[PDB]
């Protein structure tokens, strides 16, 4: 009833001491489908689901490719999205071409949360409304990071985002004791496994609906999508 | 090569310089009373419209100024033309003397432009 | 005596001041307006008492 | 008895302007008369406590060797219009290489006055200026109110009561009143409804003539209080 | 003369190129061409939301050519030290060259210092 | 700045509404002169008979103006006006027109209310002068930026009591300076009871191939009252 | 504020700006074989005013004429900036300009005003007329959106739709056979909203290598006398 | 326990509760408002057919341009208000003219497309000046090219983002056209079966009756180059059904 | 929206509400400052209050040295305070770059109060919270004493006062001044003028002094030993 | 303050500030840190709440390294205390570039203060919305701790607290002997105050986060070992 005078703004702060404008997109995340994240002692990966309606109308990019170590998941407003992927892209494009070394994973969290930050103190300007999942590989091994539109990240084992991950969140946290000593063929399938819990009991996971991305050791980021996901489909069990 | 030009004239109680490079088929021009740079547009021949296709890069969208005399000089002399008119008068004939100055200086000097 | 010995000697506060200062006064702009007197800018840039 | 919150008053007139005028009538008295040959400019000058030091600030202005001012209203808007009146006239001598006329400098005041009555975001001055000069052998006399709007007096008064100021000139002026005269005149306008007691510090005079404007020193101000 | 202009031409990794620079008190102009014509144009400016402003970081846009990270690298790293020597001032770069790479462009920004007009 | 969903400006229909309130003026055109009469709200005698409000300006030799508004923005577009004028003969070495006068100012008048955060000017003007293209004339003008040509028109407070009884009493093609400022005198009465020290009465004529503008004088002006009274007095 | 959208997607400041122009008063124009006809009904007329600084119908260049329906002085800008366009492309190209043309230019004036929140739309519509250098009559709309067309007869205003509907059953291509026939029956497509008869019609002409021409009013009484006893004799 | 009212679509950077903006949605709800177009793209080239509806007879219909040739290998369609197109036709044109005169090569569809994209974002962005546009364009565009990685078709919409298709309407009968197309697209099917199901699918939703003069046609192919159906082709297209 | 809750908006009886409110928060401090001149100095005290035990009291003070020959002591909000400070020595720094010497008391007192007047007539920014009091030696003129105030008005004293119980320190130095002072009658004065209105008996650490003399001209800070010799003396 | 709290430029009618005050009002609903300067050092101690298990050890990290030999310890807002660091880290960089050798703690804290304070004036930005805690140590300076809150006002202390529950933590604190005792029995004694003043039921199980910077690191803010860490963890316990 009394929110009314304070919910308009990113620069009005609420006698509770509250920005809502800030909690408005964050809830912004939960727009787009579900995507998953996991990694294991020598790789990372990620698993992203694609929209119900018929492939004909739109192709979707779900998941991105940044570097030859650095891959992302998107989760939300499609012009954030862009925008900064090209901001990543240049980044990591000018760390190469001027130092010709790469650039750690930590490192370019970093940058991208001090650079989502300024839009939520300034008048006249909203915050980002996307949510990201990030795998890279570095000297310190693989790396999976989530992205906030409230300008926080943090570092996982395994996370994710989107509409309906709550299940997937359980499955992971039930099964997150043996990811270390998997390999790649089982990484992926309880990534499939923990994204299949997002549909409802009937559906089945389809080469049609199904993105994959891989990095790790002594393999670059790739994506498998259409009938590459084949072989990671065949040997599934029935739910 | 590149070559540069410039030259002056009084119009109504201001002095107004122009400057002009000049390059392979193309040509930058601009004009003003004091050094700055808030406009630019250009122009090229299409054969695809009977009007030269133009589109504006810097400056506010509610001056036409710089477009039309892109496009005008883009239709004389078949280049590209890039045009920065940066002018502040709110008289409309105004531009009208700056066009007879331009146009003067290009029989005068034909080689430059 | 600049922004850049400004900043050595008192901080990052002074010039971000300053700066902020001279856009809120600058509001007061406007190009197919009139001819406007910028008193406000003057007292504020210290130059209201000397002719240039 | 009303608070408006439109541009326009009832009787036509801009709303802020006239709070802005009711701002300045509350302001300390001014007087302004013009003789036959010079103006007299008066103004009070009561301060709250023998603490203060009467040396500090004036109220009484010179702009260049034949304009001086007085103001009635809020003191930093006077004090910023004057640098700017100064700075004015100034350009005007390096431009044309003659004295600025006081006409011309009225009018200057005047637009730059009213160019912040219409932009948003600000606020009108608070003040009404008295302003005199000389030029080509005949004195000027000139008020500005805080919307830019001037005119020339022969003899004028604004801030507390200058409705009986006014009564009290329109029946002791003459058309050939001399300088001194006038002077008198001016102090005794003062001296009406000054609920207190006037000495040679707690007022200040100001005069114009052939050889310029000046301040008179608080010493020429006792002498004439002497007379009276 | 309003505006102050200088240009010189050499031969760079064996393929000739001309630079021009004109100042504004506004803009730096800047023309770097392998072809005789303008190519791709980038605009620098100091950002608005800088926290140190003596030094405040570049935003780089494309006013008219193709979209890439590595136009936007060179760019910056082409004129950052021409916008920092000339007071935090904007730069507008035409850039027509045939390949990109980091001593091309450390034997270009010699080329542009030799005809500095800042 | 902002279009009404029925397609109107309120902030110029507040302005023209806080015009209606000023002090009324008239303009007559005639075969042989143009005359401007208005009426003196405010008057002191400790007034210096110079800058006392005179509401008749002089912009050229050619032509002069009449105000019902703000008096600072009155100045201001008189200011401007006079400097457009000088800028035009410097440029052609030849007088301004003064239906381009009027729409040079329009044009400034028009462009507040379409661009920026400004308010519009509150000022209505009423303009006479001769020219060789068309000789005598006169226009008027009002805050939104229209303007156009009359033989004889009013405006200010009560001003349509007055246009009334100047097209009843008007005729086109037989009236002439005499007859125009009795006319005047009589409309004047009409719509304010009447003195002769508060009215002012300009005229404009040709003297041997040279425009003069003169303002009448009391004795003048309490002479013609003098007239209309007698006149009145013998109609009864 | 501008620039916001309706929850059914139209743009507010648009629609009040459209509303504007639909109080205007009536143009109606056609175009012939070998003449083109525009026509505006006077919506007042006052004796004391001049009609020459009154008139809605303008000629842009040799060959270009224009009439308009809405707010005066935003029509008086768009008019004098057409007619700087027009100066300017025959100074620097040598050549002149084409109907087309200049609807484009002033059509795409019109939409740059609907982009920013500094701004506010114009609010008149406008319809031009003219000849090509081949020889080809044209006609062109053009609204505050910024949208344009061509047509054969077409009408803003009031009663546009009526007049509309009226032009439409009765355009064809056997009554365009003559001059006098192609403006009779502008009369006939006018007349169907004015009671007041031809007193209140503004009536303009233009021909094939000539310049634009404004009929008289005996020749307009003439017409509507004609038309008026070609009524009565089929009616019989 | 009382009900208040309360507005989350007054500008364009406000998050309602569950976060949307309402004024970018409101934005592409005014393309419902244009007519429709179709476009197919197959192995062997890009078909584009469009509905021009004619509001009087006293109109011109060659007046109305709803299909346009931006270079010689890449067209485009329009749905919804034409006025707002014009600059970027002007701007995909002018960057493609100038490509071709700088470099001897011609641009690839997604450069022409990113181009495009970059001014339709305008709004939004970090330093804009007010001078220059400040809400989203009312249009939505059908871009269709051959480039060398085969024949491509991209859709945008108010939001400001193109995205990849192989088989998209836009328009009034959107659904109904797409409903059509779903049951009727198929991976082998050839240029002519996509002209002729276009025809009968714009025949289908159309409230008029087809007769070849209130419709555009225009094929994209690998061998020749930018082409627009005749009257006389038109007719005889349309004769077949 | 109001006539109160505008900076740039006048009340029907032409009144500035906003800077009447930056007034009032000058007493949320709850401190009192005397500033007393002398025959050939000049003499400010303060009032200091530590109350929590947790807190190092090393680093709270009110003096502040603009200038090695110009002294200071604010009343107010503390980071309006310290802001204003270190406007004041920018303002110094500038000045002396400008015009090749040390600017006057009188002249940093102008200037701050003509850069105090423009945030008064933009909508954009608000008032600073504190008063500021300076002290210095001419040299033609002797001692001076200046203060400002948030509306942009100053002028010279011979005896001020700022901050809560003014009126009643300014009551009590009328009398003083009327009846009518070397180096010690200064500060003796002053600390009975402040000990009278708070009705305290004072502590050498309760108080700071600060102090400027025509035979040593730089600005001083007195320790707690002398003030303590001080207090003595006036006991 | 109805009325009068929408924006950071307007003054109530008693002369406050309600938009300030609601930033330090929104400080209060983040986990209470503590700071304890001793005889020869100063000893940090958070309460840290565990989100969820997916998460890393060692990732929300609420004790940052400044520099060498600045510690910092920050509640409220995560973000604008990041951005706070860097703005730290940027200032003493550049002193160390220009003047050759460590900033004193002072100076660093009036930078940052004031940087702070800026914020607090215009209307086209809003207030900070978090505290922070500095403390360093050096052989010629001893030990040094500073507070700065979201008005832009900083103090030396000897012994403070921020958070949810500051005033019992320091009605605790007060209790203390700190200017005689040691680190070795500062650990415990932050460690003890954290456990007591943790609520068991409203808030979930937490971890115990410390850290000092002093003479037996020879100048240098680096993680308690893990050893010392369970034994004071395991004399909280048995005090509690």
């Amino acid at each position: 009833m009394f929110r009314n005078q304070y919910d308009n703004d990113v620069t009005v702060w609420s006698p509770q001491g509250r920005i809502h404008q800030i909690e408005y997109a964050m809830e912004a995340v939960k727009q787009g489908s579900a995507t998953v994240g996991l990694k294991s002692k020598t790789h990372a990966v990620l698993v992203a689901l694609k929209r119900a309606q018929s492939e004909l109308a739109a192709h979707q990019k779900k998941i991105l490719h940044v570097d030859n170590h650095i891959g992302i998941s998107i989760a939300g407003l499609t012009a954030d999205a862009r925008l900064l992927c090209n901001f990543m892209r240049q980044e990591c494009l000018d760390s190469r071409f001027v130092f010709d070394r790469p650039l750690p994973v930590s490192r370019l969290v970093s940058l991208i949360g001090s650079k989502t930050q300024i839009p939520t103190q300034r008048y006249g300007r909203r915050p980002y409304g996307v949510g990201l999942l990030i795998a890279g590989y570095d000297d310190m091994g693989p790396h999976i990071f989530q992205t906030c539109p409230s300008a926080n990240y943090f570092d996982c084992r395994a996370m994710s985002i989107g509409a309906r991950s709550q299940s997937a969140r359980t499955y992971l946290e039930r099964h997150m004791s043996e990811f270390m000593e998997c390999n790649l063929n089982e990484l992926v399938k309880h990534g499939l496994r923990a994204l299949r819990e997002t549909l409802p009991a009937e559906q089945d996971l389809t080469t049609k609906n199904v993105s994959i991305g891989i990095v790790g050791k002594d393999l670059e980021f790739t994506i498998y999508d259409d009938d590459d996901v084949s072989p990671f489909l065949e040997g599934l069990e029935e739910r | 090569d590149v070559s540069l030009h410039n030259f002056s004239a009084r119009l109504w109680e201001q002095l107004v310089h122009f400057h002009v490079m000049r390059l392979t088929d193309s040509l930058f021009l601009w004009v003003g009373a004091t050094p700055h740079l808030r406009n630019l547009a250009v122009a090229m021949c299409s054969r695809y419209d009977s009007i030269p296709v133009s589109t504006s890069l810097l400056g506010d969208t509610s001056d036409t100024t710089s477009t039309g005399l892109a496009q005008r000089l883009a239709r004389k002399t078949n280049k590209q033309v890039f045009v920065s008119y940066n002018l502040q008068n709110t008289d409309s004939n105004f531009a009208l003397l700056v066009e007879n100055r331009i146009k003067e200086e290009m029989e005068a000097f034909p080689e430059k432009f | 005596m600049n922004f850049s010995t400004l900043r050595n000697i008192q901080g990052l506060f002074a010039p971000l001041k300053l700066q902020m200062e001279f856009k809120a006064v600058q509001q007061v702009q406007r190009l197919p307006f009139l001819s406007s007197s910028n008193l406000s800018l003057d007292v504020l840039r210290g130059n209201d008492e000397t002719i240039g | 008895y009303s608070f408006s919150l439109t541009t326009f008053s009832p009787s036509g007139k801009l709303v802020q302007i006239e709070y802005a005028l009711a701002a300045v009538a509350g302001g300390a008295p001014s007087v302004g008369i013009k003789a036959a040959n010079g103006v007299v400019l008066a103004t009070e000058k009561k301060q709250k406590s023998i603490l203060y030091d009467e040396r500090s600030v004036h109220k009484v202005e010179p702009i260049t060797k034949h304009i001086g001012l007085v103001y009635s209203g809020m003191g930093p808007d006077y004090r910023v219009l004057v640098h700017r009146a100064r700075k004015l006239a100034q350009q005007y001598y390096l431009v044309y290489q003659e004295p600025i006329p006081t006409a011309q400098l009225v009018q200057r005041v005047a637009s730059v006055m009213q160019e912040y009555t219409q932009s948003g975001g600000v606020r009108p001055f608070g003040v009404s200026l008295l302003i005199c000069g000389w030029n080509e052998g005949r004195p000027y006399l000139f008020q500005s109110d805080p919307s830019g709007a001037y005119f020339a007096w022969k003899a004028t008064a604004m801030g507390k009561n200058y409705v009986n100021g006014k009564t009290f000139l329109e029946k002791r002026y003459n058309e050939d009143l001399e300088l001194e005269d006038a002077i008198h005149t001016a102090i005794l306008t003062l001296k009406e409804s000054f609920e207190g007691q006037m000495t040679e510090d707690n007022i200040e005079v100001g005069i114009c003539n052939e050889a310029g404007f000046r301040r008179l020193t608080p010493t020429e101000v006792k002498d004439y209080l002497a007379a009276i | 003369p309003l505006v102050i202009s200088k240009q010189k031409t050499e031969v760079v990794c064996g393929v000739p190129t001309q630079v021009v620079c004109t100042a504004f008190s506004s803009h730096i102009l800047v023309v770097v061409t392998q072809f005789g014509k303008m190519g791709t144009l980038v605009s620098l400016e100091p950002s608005s939301v800088a926290s140190d402003v003596s030094k405040p970081v570049l935003t780089t846009k494309v006013l008219l050519g193709q979209d890439e990270p590595l136009i936007h690298v060179f760019a910056k790293n082409l004129v950052a030290f021409v916008s920092q020597e000339a007071g935090n001032r904007a730069v507008l770069l035409a850039v027509a060259v045939k390949d990109k790479s980091m001593e091309g462009l450390k034997a270009l920004r010699e080329v542009i210092r030799v005809c500095q007009v800042w | 700045t902002i279009f009404s969903p029925e397609g109107r400006l309120y902030q110029v229909e507040y302005a023209m509404e806080a015009i209606g309130h000023a002090g009324t003026c008239l303009g007559i055109l005639a075969n042989d002169g143009v005359l401007l009469a208005a009426e003196r709200r405010n008057i002191h005698k400790l007034l210096d008979e110079v800058f006392f409000s005179e509401k008749i300006y002089k912009l050229n030799e050619d032509m002069a103006c009449s105000v019902a508004g703000i008096t600072s923005d009155a100045n201001v577009l008189t200011n401007e006006l006079r400097l457009i004028a000088q800028r035009y003969l410097l440029q052609y070495q030849e007088p301004i027109p003064c239906e381009q006068l009027v729409t040079a100012l329009c044009d400034i008048k028009q462009a507040y209310t379409q661009f920026g955060g400004k308010r519009p000017f509150g000022v209505s003007l009423l303009y006479i002068g001769w020219d060789k293209h068309y000789g005598f004339q006169l226009y008027q003008s009002d805050p939104s930026g229209n303007y156009g040509g009359w033989k004889a028109t009013c405006i200010g407070n009560n001003s349509a009591a007055a246009v009334s009884m100047l097209k009843q009493d008007y005729k086109e093609g037989e009236m002439t300076l005499k007859s125009a400022l009795a006319l005047a005198i009589k409309v004047l009465n009409k719509t304010m009871k009447l003195s002769a020290e508060k009215v002012e009465i300009a005229t404009l004529t040709r003297e041997n191939g040279k425009t003069v503008i003169r303002v009448l004088k009391q004795k003048e002006v309490e002479q013609l009252i003098k007239k209309h009274e007698e006149e009145e007095a013998k109609a009864e | 504020a501008i620039t916001v959208f309706s929850p059914d997607g139209h743009l507010f400041q648009v629609e009040y700006a459209q509303e504007a122009v639909k109080k205007g008063s009536t143009a109606v124009g056609v175009r012939g074989r070998d003449i083109v006809v525009l026509g505006v009904e006077k919506k007042s007329v006052a004796k004391l005013q001049d009609e020459r600084t009154v008139r809605k119908i303008c000629a842009l260049d040799d060959n270009v004429c224009m009439a308009f329906a809405g707010l005066t002085a935003d029509a008086r800008i768009v008019i004098n900036r057409a007619r700087v366009e027009c100066q300017s492309h025959r100074l620097t190209v040598e050549d002149p300009v084409t109907v087309e043309y200049i609807t484009r230019y002033i059509a795409s004036l019109k939409q740059r005003y609907t982009q920013s929140n500094g701004r506010r739309p114009f609010g008149i519509s406008a319809l031009i007329v003219g000849f090509d250098f081949d020889g080809t009559p044209r006609l062109y709309q053009t609204d505050p959106s910024g949208t344009y067309h061509a047509w054969k007869a077409n009408a803003i205003g009031r009663g546009a739709k009526s007049v509309r509907e009226f032009l439409e059953k009765n355009y064809t291509d056997e009554a365009i056979e003559t001059d006098d026939l192609t403006i009779k029956l502008v009369i006939k497509a006018l007349l169907e909203v004015v009671q007041s008869g031809g007193k209140n019609i503004e009536l303009a002409v233009m021909r094939r290598d000539q310049s634009l021409k404004i009929l008289n009013p005996e020749e307009i009484e003439k017409y509507v006398a004609e038309i008026e006893k070609e009524k009565e004799e089929n009616e019989k | 326990m009382f009900l208040t009212r309360s507005e989350y679509d007054r500008g364009v950077n406000t998050f309602s509760p569950e976060g949307r903006l309402f004024q970018v949605e409101y934005a592409i709800e005014a393309i419902k408002l244009g007519s429709t177009a179709i476009g197919i793209q197959t192995s062997e080239g890009v078909c584009l057919a469009v509905e021009k509806r004619i509001t009087s007879p006293l109109m011109e219909p060659s007046s109305i341009e709803k299909i346009v040739e931006i270079d010689a290998h890449i067209g485009c369609a329009m749905s919804g208000l034409i006025a707002d197109a014009k600059t970027l036709i002007d701007k995909a044109r002018v960057e493609t003219q100038n490509h071709w005169f700088t470099y001897n090569e011609t641009m690839t569809v997604e450069s022409v497309t990113q181009a495009v994209s970059n001014l339709a974002l305008q709004f939004g962005e970090e330093d804009a000046d007010p001078g220059a546009m400040s809400r989203p364009f009312g249009v939505a565009l059908l871009f269709g090219g051959v480039d060398e990685k085969g024949p491509q078709l991209f859709h945008m919409d108010p939001s400001g983002t193109f995205v990849q298709c192989d088989a998209r309407a836009i328009g009034s009968a959107s659904e109904g056209a797409q409903s059509s197309l779903q049951e009727v697209y198929h991976k082998s099917m050839t240029l002519k079966e996509a002209i002729k199901s276009s025809l009968i699918i714009l025949k289908q939703v159309m409230e008029e009756k087809l007769n070849a003069t209130n419709i555009e046609l225009a094929t994209v192919q690998p061998g020749q180059n930018f082409h627009m159906f005749t009257k006389e082709e038109l007719e005889e297209v349309i004769k077949d059904i | 929206a109001g006539f109160d809750r505008h900076i740039t908006i006048f009340s029907p009886e032409g009144r500035l509400y906003q800077v009447e409110y930056a007034f009032k928060a000058i007493n949320q401090g709850g401190l009192t400052s005397v500033a007393v001149r002398g025959k050939d100095c000049a003499v400010i005290v303060t009032q200091k209050k530590v109350p929590d035990k947790l807190l190092d009291s090393s680093t709270v003070t009110h003096l502040f040295k603009i200038t090695e020959n110009i002294g200071c002591v604010m009343t107010g909000m503390t980071a309006d305070s310290r802001s204003q400070v270190q406007r004041a020595r920018y303002e110094a720094a500038n000045w002396k770059y400008k015009y090749g010497y040390e600017i006057p008391v009188d002249m940093l007192c102008k200037r701050i109060a003509d850069i105090s007047q423009v945030y008064t007539q933009n909508a954009e920014m608000r008032p600073l919270g504190c008063c500021m009091i300076l002290i210095g030696i001419d040299e033609e003129q002797g001692p001076q004493v200046y203060k400002c105030d948030p509306a942009g008005y100053y002028c010279g004293f011979k005896a001020t006062a700022a901050g809560v119980k003014q009126t009643e320190s300014t009551s009590f130095l009328e009398k003083k001044v009327k009846k009518k002072w070397t180096f010690e009658q200064t500060v003796e004065t002053a600390i009975t003028c402040l000990s009278t209105v708070l009705s305290i008996d004072f502590k050498p650490s309760e108080i700071e002094v600060g102090v400027v003399t025509v035979e040593n001209p730089k600005f001083r800070i007195l320790t707690e030993a002398e003030i303590d010799a001080h207090l003595v003396a006036l006991a | 303050g109805t009325g009068y709290d929408l924006s950071a430029s307007t003054f109530s009618p008693d002369g406050r500030v309600f938009q300030v005050e609601y930033a330090m009002k929104a400080v209060e609903n983040s986990s209470t840190a503590i700071g304890i300067r001793c005889k020869d050092g100063v000893v940090f101690g958070v309460e840290k709440l565990v989100l969820s298990k997916l998460y890393e050890e060692g990732s929300n990290k609420r004790l940052f390294n400044v520099d060498r030999h600045v510690g910092m310890a920050v509640a409220g807002l995560l973000a604008d205390a990041r951005s706070l660091a860097d703005i730290a880290r940027e200032e003493a960089s550049n002193f160390r570039s220009n003047f050759g050798y460590n900033i004193p703690l002072k100076h660093l804290a009036d930078r940052v203060a004031m940087y702070v304070h800026a914020y607090t004036l215009y209307s086209a930005v809003r207030p900070f919305g978090c505290s922070f805690m500095l403390g360093s140590y050096s052989v010629n300076d001893g030990a040094q701790l500073y507070m700065i809150d979201p008005s832009g006002v900083s103090y030396g202390y000897w012994g403070c607290a921020i958070g949810k529950a500051r005033q019992a933590a320091k009605t605790e604190i007060e209790k203390l002997q700190m200017k005689e005792m040691t680190c070795r029995d500062i650990v415990k004694e932050v460690a003890k105050i954290i456990y007591i003043v943790h609520d068991e039921v409203k808030d979930k199980a937490f971890e115990l986060e410390l850290s000092w910077v002093g003479e037996l690191t020879n100048g240098r803010h680096e993680i308690v070992p893990k050893d010392i860490r369970e034994e004071a963890e395991k004399y909280a316990k048995e005090s509690l």
